[PDB]
């Protein structure tokens, strides 16, 4: 085995086509399939994977009731094959109720933080063992990027958070050999609030699309130098915002130095990358509540500051339907870096008053240099025949 | 320097000059270029940013474009103010650093 | 911000120079702090920076003889070069780069603000 180099040139991309689905709600009718929130996927150099937190509990379980809860001592991080759903047979490689997988070429790292609120603890397991563990620093719900973390030439980066979800945090970028922690970096620059990192490899460093829970609606960048430790960050030129809530296109604005404090006050997890001096990115179709997922590519949206022009626009999931946390993993082709999204589409409490339980699917669209269709790809699993 | 910029560049007063920098593509052709002014004898001001913008204060005189690994500044107006050093600064990503290699000395006859 | 330098004029040959920036309005904890020297009749050449939670790069040119410090105490940061040449006299400027994305199609306002600089000559 070798190290990940992400040396390849990113090739081209006009659009995303669909790569995998869960159907997770729809086989737990009759299954027995875990309870699971905030997913992810990480390939690692022959294959991809679909991690997820579990709320410990399967969904036709009497435990499956009030899973709405973020932080429970029960949640665990689920992994297994991109495709299988939550059974019984999957492994539990830790336990977390937030967590980050990736594969650095060698063997799996994963940071998974657990325990108290006030006082919790970052356990960074690789290659199937405990290698290293940090406490929290701010003392205030530390978490990590509920993504996939990336590793240049061994030397994976993750992004951990600490302190209140609406207001100052201390973000620090744990820079990870080996599963050892060899440097720690606190966050610098024009970000005011990092939280929950769609990080993805830009070689000769790692990009994040950040989610900002306090004032901004556009998405902070966060570069990450593997070389020298050094962070830089800033936020999306586009006028196009990605984070919801939000303001409605004519209204919105991004003049990424400073957040732009319109409806700011809450956030979910997204994702973004630069195809030249465009940017690609994904985001709900409401812009209040989390229902709805299109993906597009703003031109001049990285580097020319407001830009409204969208082109290439896809409906992953339409307006009615319900879709969450969303995130960006990179996998390597025969000759580049192919970037591929997931979205995950909640289903129950509290939007959905008549079942009891809050439990998730996936569904995976890839990059593509070649041409495309439409069409939807929701949960597809009706709330009525759900058991409650 | 990488950078490499003509030893000079001069042009009439009213009319406008284009200086160029030009770089490799772990260089200019991938990352932004800044233009910093250099008065003689003072330290050298901030004129254009990411290939673009203008900081708050820099007249709209000064613009600048990237063509591939190349870029290029643009000097409308061009009054006897102008007079000064133009150095061109790339994020360099062979070497993890900044290259300057300037030296554009610009004169307003 | 102000950044103003303070240096030794003259540093003999082969002897270390010791260059020291101050830095009003703003503490140093928040950005990149880099150093750039311009020898007489030439362009810029870049330093180094240094942040205080530790990330520091510097010029690969310089063949490692460069050292440079950050005090928050003192709200100054210093550069520490080793083994000074002939070739080593310059104005050294102290800069800030307040971090803003180095990659790709969008910059930042690096360099935003400099130092008037100190000339440093190495002779005898
Ligand atoms: C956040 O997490 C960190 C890391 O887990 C916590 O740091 C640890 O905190 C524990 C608890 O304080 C501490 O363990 C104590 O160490 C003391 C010596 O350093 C021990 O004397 C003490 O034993 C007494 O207290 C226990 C209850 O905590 C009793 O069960 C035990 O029987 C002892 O009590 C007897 O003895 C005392 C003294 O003689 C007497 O007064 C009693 O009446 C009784 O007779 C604990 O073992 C760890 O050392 C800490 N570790 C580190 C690395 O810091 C931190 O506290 C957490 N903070 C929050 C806010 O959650
Ligand atoms: C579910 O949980 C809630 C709160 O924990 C409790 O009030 C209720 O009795 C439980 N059972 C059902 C069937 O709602
Ligand atoms: C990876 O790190 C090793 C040192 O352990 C180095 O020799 C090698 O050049 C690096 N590869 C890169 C940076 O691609
Ligand atoms: C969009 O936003 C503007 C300004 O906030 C508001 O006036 C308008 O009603 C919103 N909706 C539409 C459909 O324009």
């Amino acid at each position: 085995a070798e190290y990940r180099n992400w040396s390849k040139p990113q090739c081209n991309i006009t659009g995303f086509a669909p790569f995998s689905k869960d159907n997770s709600i729809r086989l737990s009718a009759g299954g027995d399939i875990w309870v699971t929130r905030e997913p992810y996927v990480s390939c690692d150099p022959d294959k991809c994977y679909q991690f997820a937190l579990g709320q410990g509990t399967t969904l036709n379980n009497g435990h499956s009731n009030d899973t709405v809860h973020d932080r429970t001592p029960y949640r665990t991080l689920l992994m297994n094959e991109l495709g299988v759903p939550f059974h019984l047979g999957t492994k539990q490689v830790c336990i977390a109720w937030s967590s980050s997988s990736c594969h650095d070429g060698k063997a799996w790292l994963h940071v998974c933080v657990t325990g108290d609120d006030e006082n919790a603890t970052a356990s960074f397991i690789y290659n199937g063992r405990l290698v290293d563990s940090i406490g929290s620093w701010s003392k205030k719900i530390l978490r990590t990027q509920e993504s996939e973390c990336v590793c240049i030439n061994g030397t994976c980066t993750v992004v951990m958070t600490d302190g209140s979800a609406s207001g100052k945090a201390d973000t620090k970028i744990l820079f990870i050999e080996e599963g050892k922690i060899v440097h720690t970096s606190p966050l610098s620059g024009s970000a005011q609030h990092v939280e929950e990192c769609s990080c993805y490899p830009r070689y000769p460093g790692v990009r994040c699309v950040c989610r900002d829970n306090w004032k901004g609606s556009n998405r902070p960048i966060v570069d990450i130098n593997v070389k020298d430790y050094s962070i830089v960050s800033s936020y999306v030129c586009s006028g196009l915002v990605g984070d919801t809530p939000r303001k409605n296109d004519s209204s919105s604005s991004s003049h990424c130095l400073d957040p732009n404090n319109e409806e700011g006050g809450h956030g979910v997890k997204g994702w973004a990358f630069d195809d030249g001096n465009d940017v690609w990115m994904g985001r709900t179709i409401s812009e209040k509540l989390r229902s709805g997922y299109e993906t597009f590519k703003v031109i001049e949206g990285w580097s020319k500051p407001n830009s409204k022009l969208q082109i290439n626009r896809q409906v992953i999931v339409d307006r009615g339907n319900r879709s969450g946390y969303s995130g960006i993993f990179s996998v390597e082709g025969k000759s580049c870096i192919n970037r591929c999204f997931y979205v995950e589409l909640i289903r129950g409490r509290k939007q959905e008053t008549e079942v009891l339980w809050t439990s998730n699917s996936i569904v995976v669209f890839c990059g593509t240099s070649g041409t495309y269709g439409t069409g939807s790809w929701p949960d597809g699993a009706d709330i009525n025949l759900m058991p409650i | 320097s990488v950078l490499t910029q003509p030893p000079s560049a001069s042009g009439t007063p009213g009319q406008g000059v284009t200086i160029s920098c030009s770089g490799s593509t772990s260089n200019i052709g991938s990352n932004t270029v800044n233009w910093y002014q250099q008065l003689p004898g003072t330290a050298p001001k901030l004129l254009i940013y990411s290939n673009d913008q203008r900081p708050s204060g820099v007249p709209d005189r000064f613009s600048g474009s990237k063509s591939g690994t190349s870029a290029s500044l643009a000097i409308s107006g061009l009054q006897s103010d102008d007079e000064a050093d133009y150095h061109c600064a790339a994020w360099d990503d062979s070497l993890n650093g900044w290259v300057f290699g300037g030296g554009s000395r610009l004169t307003v006859l | 911000v102000q950044l103003q330098e303070s240096g030794p004029g003259l540093v003999k040959p082969s002897e270390t120079l010791s260059l020291t920036c101050a830095i009003s309005g703003d503490s140093i904890r928040n950005s990149y702090w880099n150093w750039i020297r311009q020898p007489p009749g030439r362009g810029l050449e870049w330093i180094g920076y240094i942040s205080n939670s530790g990330s520091t790069n510097y010029n690969p040119s310089l063949k490692g003889r460069v050292s440079m410090s950050l005090d928050t105490s003192k709200n100054q940061f210093s550069l520490r070069l080793n083994s000074v040449t002939a070739a080593d006299t310059a104005v050294y400027y102290c800069s800030r780069d307040k971090g803003g994305l180095r990659w790709g199609s969008r910059g930042s306002d690096v360099f935003d603000i400099w130092g008037q600089g100190t000339m440093v000559t190495v002779s005898s």
